């Protein structure tokens, strides 16, 4: 999910105030690559003997 | 184990060398040989101060976690699995290798003829982790990706200090 | 699904030392488990040898260990004290004795030579 | 005279165990104990 | 408990193929384990019955 | 019963020493 697109998304005021909330939606689409890649890892794992 | 266990100073393994594992009373610590290289390797550090962080120090320090692991390491040389069951009944390694071969499947002769080979092949293999370990920086992965996983968390928590959520400023004196 | 149900082989799962049965308890939101363990005690040590020489070939003890008190040697379980005479029913052969290292030159008792009378 | 103080805890006994190539140790009388385990199984059904 | 203490019965649970024991090594926040294993080799082609 | 049995001589340690 992209955080800014889903809370703002083409609006450009919405994506300026949004950047006074820090870093929220770089740690969320952290946490979703993290959570993506780890699902690779699992099938890698429990398939790739 | 609730006991600490030692190995004695002859050290009569029938060729098998556990310098590499055993603790080096050398060194200014007493880790064991590899236990120095992974230390240096895995070792944002220690520059959390402000904002109220504060760090506990662990129960068991380094110095606790290695003679834990040289007790079990003397447990498992001498007595095998005797001492994680019960009395610490010692056997010789060069008999313990042949009394586990049984239990794979492989009967004790083979390594009673074979023993010269078998522990050469032994200390290669565990030898070589030294040099493997040392040329290759990925052999600590999961602890250095945890270590900058905590250690980005903390910094993105102390810096999300620096925004004012849309407050008029990001530092109250100031409002 | 093993302590209970079976025989778990687990080293200090199942119990403290060598498993042998558990009995499970109910408890409010919890389970209690009577496990039953097997830990060897009064401890003694001898001398030993990994192979036993008797007319030029390696003897070995199978199932056991070469063990003697100074004045007999004995093959038994390393898990017990079971001393039993060098015999080939519980000895195998292979090899020869300039091979092993540390064999001990001893002689096998031959069960057939009570049978052999008359 | 009793206190609090303030030690550096003990990392259990110590027992180094005499090894030799030549030397083994076996059991002559075994005993059998019970270990007690606990294991929490659910939580309350609260809604 | 199991590959140090003891013989792991289990496969590929404590290193690669038939287990034989396992030498442990500590590191910061963690724990190395040296396992050691049973590999054969030089296979052939001989005939069973 | 066994199939796939194929035939070869078995020998008997105790044959030397029947003998009484
Ligand atoms: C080993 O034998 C020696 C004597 O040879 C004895 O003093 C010692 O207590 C024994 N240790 C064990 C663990 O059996
Ligand atoms: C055991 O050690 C002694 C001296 O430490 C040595 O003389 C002896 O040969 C060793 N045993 C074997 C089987 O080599
Ligand atoms: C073993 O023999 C089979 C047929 O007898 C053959 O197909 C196979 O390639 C051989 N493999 C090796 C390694 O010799
Ligand atoms: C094994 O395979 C061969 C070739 O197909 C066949 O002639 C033979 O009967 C088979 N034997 C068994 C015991 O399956």
């Amino acid at each position: 999910v992209d955080c800014t697109m889903y809370i703002c998304g083409d609006s450009t005021e919405c994506s300026n105030l949004l950047l006074q909330y820090g870093s929220f939606c770089t740690q969320l689409n952290r946490a979703l690559t993290g959570i993506a890649v780890e699902q690779d890892k699992n099938t890698q794992e429990v398939f790739a003997q | 184990v609730k006991q600490i266990y030692k190995t004695p100073p002859i050290k009569d393994f029938g060729g098998f060398n556990f310098s590499q594992i055993l603790p080096d009373p050398s060194k200014p610590s007493k880790r064991s040989f590899i236990e120095d290289l992974l230390f240096n390797k895995v070792t944002l550090i220690c520059a959390q101060k402000f904002n109220g962080l504060t760090v506990l120090p662990p129960l068991l320090t380094d110095e606790m976690i290695a003679q834990y692991t040289s007790a079990l390491l003397a447990g498992t040389i001498t007595s095998g699995w005797t001492f994680g069951a019960g009395a610490a009944l010692q056997i010789p390694f060069a008999m313990q290798m042949a009394y586990r071969f049984n239990g794979i499947g492989v009967t004790q002769n083979v390594l009673y003829e074979n023993q010269k080979l078998i522990a050469n092949q032994f200390n290669s293999a565990i030898g070589k982790i030294q040099d493997s370990l040392s040329s290759t920086a990925s052999a600590l992965g999961k602890l250095q990706d945890v270590v900058n996983q905590n250690a980005q968390a903390l910094n993105t928590l102390v810096k999300q200090l620096s925004s004012n959520f849309g407050a008029i400023s990001s530092v109250l004196n100031d409002i | 699904s093993e302590c209970v149900l079976g025989q778990s082989k687990r080293v200090d799962f199942c119990g403290k030392g060598y498993h042998l049965m558990s009995f499970p308890q109910s408890a409010p939101h919890g389970v209690v488990f009577l496990h039953v363990t097997y830990v060897p005690a009064q401890e003694k040590n001898f001398t030993t040898a990994p192979a036993i020489c008797h007319d030029g070939k390696a003897h070995f003890p199978r199932e056991g260990v070469f063990v003697s008190n100074g004045t007999h040697w004995f093959v038994t379980q390393r898990n017990f004290y079971e001393p039993q005479i060098i015999t080939t029913d519980n000895t195998f052969v292979s090899g020869n004795c300039d091979v092993v290292i540390g064999i001990v030159n001893n002689t096998v008792y031959d069960p057939l030579q009570p049978e052999l009378d008359s | 005279s009793q206190s609090i103080i303030a030690y550096t805890m003990s990392l259990g006994a110590e027992n180094s165990v005499a090894y030799s190539n030549n030397s083994i140790a076996i059991p002559t009388n075994f005993t059998i104990s019970v270990t007690t385990e606990i294991l929490p199984v659910s939580m309350t059904k609260t809604s």
